[PDB]
């Protein structure tokens, strides 16, 4: 089944169906049947969103570690979620034309410049919400949607198949003995090294094999990545959070000033002034 | 913890 986990904010109340109403049903291709609703009540009255009814799926809600609400482009928000009639709800942004990250990353390869792009995204979508309060623990390929234009769509919500993906998470996760926002930047080069590399960097047969190398591996530098991609993954790739890039006070800063993003203005990045690598049919 | 901080080789 699905694991849905919503970093609902502080204060904000539950929904119910009654409360939205259907204008169309479309289908989004991977997205499946999605239901565009628009609110009656709240804030949020008469604000389309898109509408999932999943029928196998449990809902944890983690509140936010922790004002002024922004849509920051390269996120896409749970915004609701509720279990009614055996039924999981989920009303979230529309993503017109949203497509997977993990089809793209089937489909073709990515160049390093490729990867800087996606992950320079990713970066400012993660430091977004960890400013938000959301610490991820399971950052994952699958957590990662495209929006019609090209640009990275982080889903501000946990999805796993505390159930998360192994592979994915830090030491100090996987120990279950405490972990922090730095737990999230070594995910993001586990990420890293999947794109540039196709692979994963730590994978067993079985979860305790692929703990094990978390926590105890070392591991061959591909050598075909450029000194940049090199450097960012040795920096992020350490197992005491304290050595690792980001999790210093300036939290990604450490990360945007690293040789690998130097071509990024990170400025132009977030108007969505950089032109996606692959543009989605259209 | 007590484990190696580096995770790539040398
Ligand atoms: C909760 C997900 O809903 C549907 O896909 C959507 C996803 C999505 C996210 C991550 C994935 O790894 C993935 O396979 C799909 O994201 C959405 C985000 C939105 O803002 C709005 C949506 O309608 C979907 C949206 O409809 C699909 O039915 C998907 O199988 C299901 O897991």
């Amino acid at each position: 089944e699905i694991a849905i986990t919503h970093h609902v904010k502080e204060g904000h109340e539950k929904a119910d169906p009654s409360q939205f109403e259907l204008l169309k049903v479309l289908g989004q291709g991977s997205f499946g049947k999605v239901f565009l609703v628009k609110k009656i009540s709240g804030s949020d009255a008469r604000q389309l969103y898109a509408m999932k009814v999943l029928k196998k799926a449990t809902l944890k809600v983690r509140d936010r570690v922790r004002l002024v609400e922004v849509n920051h482009p390269f996120i896409v928000k749970l915004h609701y979620a509720f279990q009614t009639e055996g039924k999981l709800y989920l009303i979230l942004d529309f993503l017109r034309g949203g497509d997977l990250f993990t089809r793209l990353s089937k489909e073709v390869m990515f160049t390093e410049e490729d990867v800087k792009f996606y992950l320079a995204e990713l970066a400012l979508a993660l430091d977004h919400l960890h400013s938000l309060g959301i610490i991820y623990r399971d950052l994952k390929p699958e957590n990662i949607l495209l929006d019609e234009e090209g640009h990275i769509k982080l889903t501000d919500f946990g999805l796993s198949k505390f159930c998360g993906t192994v592979e994915y998470m830090a030491p100090e996760v996987v120990n279950r003995r405490g972990h922090t926002q730095s737990a999230d930047w070594w995910s993001f080069g586990v990420l890293m090294f999947e794109m540039l590399t196709g692979t994963l960097p730590f994978q067993g047969k079985d979860r305790k094999e692929t703990m094990t190398m978390i926590l105890k591996a070392k591991l061959g530098m591909p050598q075909f990545l450029s000194p940049e991609a090199q450097s960012l993954l040795r920096m992020l790739f350490k197992r005491n959070p304290a050595n690792r890039l980001g999790a210093g006070p300036d939290g990604v800063e450490e990360i945007k000033r690293h040789s690998f993003f130097s071509t990024i203005d990170w400025n132009k990045l977030y108007r969505r002034e950089i032109h996606p690598p692959f543009k989605p049919a259209t | 913890e007590e484990l190696e901080d580096d995770v790539f080789q040398p």
